[PDB]
């Protein structure tokens, strides 16, 4: 015999405080027992299992169960009782490659590693938590008693411990070959190389050479799946990836459930179809919990819909990562609060694509939404590629600098180039920063009964022009841009506006482009007609003159 | 120094659970350098998947360095750790080292990695080197010695840090040293020829006990309430007389007495927002009162230990930020202003990380902790870039301001 390498034992706790499971076994069939006795009696032999005496107190069901056509009972350990109890783990398995940033490779083995799991072994002092009982015939004897010393399938800890235990053993092997990559999923292991193929199998049984040292079996995979690869949702082809084929159904009835599903592959969808856009069919989505709700499709859905289609007439495919080259990302605005954006590094070879739909808010202008997306493109791109890629925005350079040398808040987006892809994302309006000589000063005020909903909104100005409008079903603080937006209707194409109010300041001051409010969105667009405004502040009730006469004419 | 000093977390808290979040290549590479070496000497060492806790890690480069350095954000498990009595009561800080004429600040962290950690805790202290696009897993480490940004590593090394230094303080008893954390705060009221030397003085007394030659140089001389200032014109224009007053109105939140109704007055009527308007007597009277309140300091101003410190910021253009460090509204402990930020005259997010830096430290020096920050910056481009400019080796606490203040007109 030739010695192997034991696998090390990981430690293992129950959460603090708790104890192990106590769940009384299920009365089985006599075909079942009989089954569960056999299967169980050799999984002994190999050592997966042994026999316990009568003084383990704990106990976890076991089942026994069978397919269609496959006429053989299976064992069925439940392991939920258990798994309540068991300690958390490192997870290490949560995240998978996103295939854009995988490099190509010239030549791909798969090593079946499910032999490997078992010769895993399982904490000793944690295996008398494991025990189950094989009850008896006619139960006229004690029930078969076992318990595990390998990682049981179904326990918590198992996946993060067996690939652990594997990621130990291949680590030496790895960093002695830096010449291939080696990558793990379920019990299969995908070897690359982009040495000659002759190479490539002898560094492969090198690496079976090196398991063996652990004693561990690794034929390979049964059944050779020839490219390409259907894994985790994609296709991975030797030279492109794309996603697996995204059929959208055809319905006359549409529910919650059909149009949450469609979204879903949408959004699969977007990673490599460019230009998917999901708003009008996702707006269908706001707040029902009924599932088979038929909701009609507006004819900006069916439109949306539609448009889609057509992206997804043919398949489009991503290309693979080249470190060599440059990372370039690339927006566009879409309208409606949305945009999309490619990422590539050779002119129209997409790494893959994506899309950012705005947050939800009151007031927001483009030039913020772009950022935002510019935020989000840069993390997935580290995630990604580990770097942060070049730029191209569809804002010109002037617009940028006149923005943030002149936003209230800190703002900043890596390096990048304008490309001149309409629409353009531009700035409507500007303030200025001095009252404008020779132009009309407007003092406007507003107020409401908080009762009767009845306000009045106006201005005075220098001139004498005056104005006072009642209005119904209104509050104070509609009453103050109500206001506001009056002395802009009234005014040339200069204007100096004196307010009181804090809130309409606020709303202002933030450079919205477009609102929720439509008084806020017909002030934007008040605005964007006049060529200078100058918005002044004062505070309320200390006899600042116009601002005191507006502020009588109003209330009351 | 073989004993642990035995520690733990509060009470029905486990250990932090943070998300890496995603790093370069070239500082994971760096981390991978660094963590390598650190494992050869001892420092950290391999953990397995039966320990589930987690601390973010990431790369920086100190002020005038080229060396690529690990930096832990243990701010979660500084909250969960024990609140320490360090070795004591505690040390009254010292509240002398704001009034001498310069202060230097030496990173004396890496004292700590030949203390070891208590054997029970060191899993609290995990953390993982990211790998890129999940291609492998992660690397996990947890500390065997004190770890550098962790509220214990000065509180348990304070025995060996008293005995080190008592030597240089029996010295000079005008030199005062304050210890925060990873930095030492030496301060003289000696011109800087010869603080230069009693730093190197000090410098090469540390190393004979067991450095980095890195060092920062500060005056709190400086550290005051910058008063609140009216302009003195000769022609008010009636907008003028409209920003004064609405300043004086706010001003009035803070002093009392500041009257407004004569300054009011001089706009009666409904006039163009450019009219030049002549002062009365009545009205420069009551802006000559509003001038002598506010030279005053402010009324019941006092730092309360059990209370946080806020510290706001604004944004004001070419590369000038002011900012305000108060506990409660309108009792300012501190004020200030910084300008032209080093190296940043194109960046605002990177003018804003160093502001923030600056502000820190200033708080570290008059009271010993941190104060909580309100950035005017939204959350997801301040979270996306802020560790590519720190250069600190503690992390203070931050929130974010969504709506534009009115007063960062008053501080203009
Ligand atoms: C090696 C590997 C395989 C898979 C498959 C799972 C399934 N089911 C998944 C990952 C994450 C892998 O992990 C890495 N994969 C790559 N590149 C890939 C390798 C495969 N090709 C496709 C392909 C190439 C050649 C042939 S061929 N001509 O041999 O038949 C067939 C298919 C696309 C890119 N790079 C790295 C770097 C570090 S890890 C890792
Ligand atoms: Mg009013």
């Amino acid at each position: 015999m030739v010695p192997i390498s034991p696998i090390e034992t990981v430690p293992v706790k129950l959460k603090p405080g708790m104890d192990g499971p106590k769940v009384k076994q299920w009365p089985l069939t006599e075909e079942k027992i009989k089954a569960l006795v056999e299967i169980c009696t050799e999984m002994e032999k190999e050592g997966k299992i042994s026999k316990i005496g009568p003084e383990n107190p704990y106990n976890t069901p076991v089942f026994a169960i069978k397919k269609k056509d496959s006429t053989k009972w299976r064992k069925l350990v439940d392991f939920r009782e258990l798994n309540k109890r068991t300690q958390d783990f490192w997870e290490v398995q949560l995240g998978i490659p996103h295939p854009a940033g995988l490099p190509k490779k010239k030549s791909v083995t798969v090593l079946d590693v499910g032999d490997a799991y078992f010769s895993v072994p399982l904490d000793e002092d944690f295996r008398k938590y494991t025990a189950f009982t094989i009850p008896s015939i006619n139960n006229e004897t004690p029930g078969i008693r076992y318990q595990y010393n390998v990682l049981p399938q179904g326990w918590k800890g198992s996946p993060a411990i067996f690939q652990s235990s594997m990621t130990k053993i291949l680590e030496p092997f790895a960093a002695q070959n830096p010449d291939i990559v080696i990558y793990q999923y379920m019990d299969d292991l995908y070897v690359g190389s982009d040495l000659e193929i002759g190479q490539h199998r002898t560094k492969i049984e090198e690496l079976r050479q090196h398991l063996l040292r652990w004693g561990l079996t690794t034929p390979d995979k049964k059944h050779q799946k020839e490219p390409p690869f259907l894994w985790m949702g994609y296709e991975l082809h030797p030279d492109k990836w794309t996603v697996q084929p995204i059929v959208l159904p055809e319905k006359d009835s549409w529910t919650v459930n059909d149009i949450q599903k469609l979204v879903g592959k949408l959004n699969w969808a977007s990673q490599i179809y460019p230009g998917i856009k999901v708003r009008q069919l996702s707006k269908l989505l706001r707040g029902t919990k009924a599932l088979t709700e038929v909701i009609p499709l507006t004819e900006e859905a069916e439109l949306e819909l539609a448009e889609n289609r057509e992206i997804l007439k043919e398949p489009v495919h991503g290309v693979y990562y080249d470190p060599s080259k440059d990372l370039i990302a690339e927006i566009q605005k879409q309208g409606q609060g949305q945009w999309t954006y490619q990422i590539y590094q050779e002119p129209f070879k997409n790494l893959k694509t994506g899309k950012y739909a705005r947050m939800r808010g009151a007031h927001t202008n483009d030039v913020k939404q772009l950022t935002e997306a510019v935020q989000k493109i840069t993390t997935e791109s580290i995630v990604i590629w580990g770097k942060t890629p070049k730029f191209k925005l569809p804002i010109q350079k002037e617009t940028w600098e006149t923005w943030w040398t002149e936003y209230w808040q800190a703002t900043w987006i890596p390096e990048w180039e304008f490309v001149n892809t309409p629409p353009l994302v531009k700035l409507w309006y500007q303030l200025e920063k001095e009252p404008i000589v020779g132009a009309e000063t407007f003092y406007v005020d507003g107020a409401a009964n908080r009762e009767t909903k009845l306000g009045k909104a106006g201005y005075v100005t220098n001139k004498g022009r005056q104005k006072v409008v009642p209005l119904t079903n209104t509050t104070n603080q509609k009453t103050e841009l109500q206001a506001i937006y009056l002395a802009l209707q009234d005014s040339g194409l200069e204007v100096n506006i004196v307010t009181d109010s804090q809130y309409a300041l606020g709303i202002i001051q933030a450079q919205p482009d477009k609102s929720e409010s439509e008084l806020v969105n017909q002030i934007i667009e008040q605005l964007i007609k006049k060529e200078k405004v100058y918005l002044a502040w004062v505070p309320a009730h200390k006899g600042i003159g116009g601002n005191e006469q507006v502020d009588k004419l109003v209330s009351a | 120094p073989i004993e642990t000093v035995p520690v733990k977390l509060k009470p029905g808290m486990d250990g932090p659970k943070v998300k890496q979040w995603p790093l370069t290549e070239e500082k994971i590479k760096a981390l991978v350098e660094i963590c390598t070496e650190m494992e050869k000497e001892g420092k950290i060492s391999k953990i397995g998947p039966e320990n589930p806790y987690n601390t973010p890690v990431f790369a920086i480069k100190k002020k005038d360095s080229t060396k690529w350095r690990k930096l832990v954000d243990f701010r979660e498990l500084n909250k969960r750790t024990q609140d320490f009595w360090e070795v004591q009561l505690g040390i009254p800080h010292p509240a002398g080292l704001k009034k001498k004429k310069s202060v230097t600040v030496l990173d004396v962290g890496d004292a700590y990695f030949s203390v070891p950690l208590d054997e029970d805790f060191r899993k609290y202290t995990a953390f993982t080197i990211p790998s890129i696009n999940n291609e492998t897993p992660g690397i996990r480490y947890q500390y065997n010695v004190l770890p550098q940004g962790w509220k214990g590593s000065p509180a348990i090394f304070q025995s060996s840090m008293t005995k080190i230094l008592e030597p240089f303080k029996k010295q000079n008893p005008d030199i005062v040293i304050y210890q925060y954390m990873d930095d030492l705060y030496v301060g003289s009221d000696l011109e800087i020829g010869q603080h230069r030397t009693k730093i190197e003085e000090l410098r090469q007394h540390l190393l004979r006990w067991g450095f980095l030659w890195m060092g920062y140089e500060l005056h709190p001389d400086k550290w005051t309430v910058q008063p609140i200032v009216l302009p003195e014109k000769d022609s008010w224009t009636v907008n003028d007389i409209q920003k004064l007053v609405g300043k004086l109105n706010w001003a009035s939140q803070i002093y009392p007495g500041i009257k407004v109704r004569q300054l009011s007055k001089l706009l009666r009527g409904t006039k163009a927002l450019t009219e030049v308007i002549p002062l009365t007597e009545e009205a420069e009277l009551e802006l000559a009162e509003n001038r002598e309140i506010l030279k005053e300091p402010v009324h019941g101003v006092y730092y309360d230990p059990s209370k946080d410190l806020i510290a706001e910021i604004q944004k004001q253009g070419q590369g000038q930020w002011t900012y305000q460090i108060y506990q409660e509204p309108f009792k300012n402990l501190k004020t200030g202003k910084y300008a032209r930020m080093r190296g940043a005259h194109t960046n605002d997010v990177k003018q804003l990380t160093e502001a923030v830096q600056k502000i820190t430290t200033e708080s570290i020096v008059i009271w010993g902790k941190t104060p909580k920050f309100k950035l005017p910056i939204q959350k997801e481009t301040w979270e996306t870039w802020w560790t590519e400019y720190w250069q600190a080796t503690w992390i203070p606490e931050w929130e974010f301001v969504n709506t534009p203040p009115l007063v960062k007109l008053w501080y203009q």
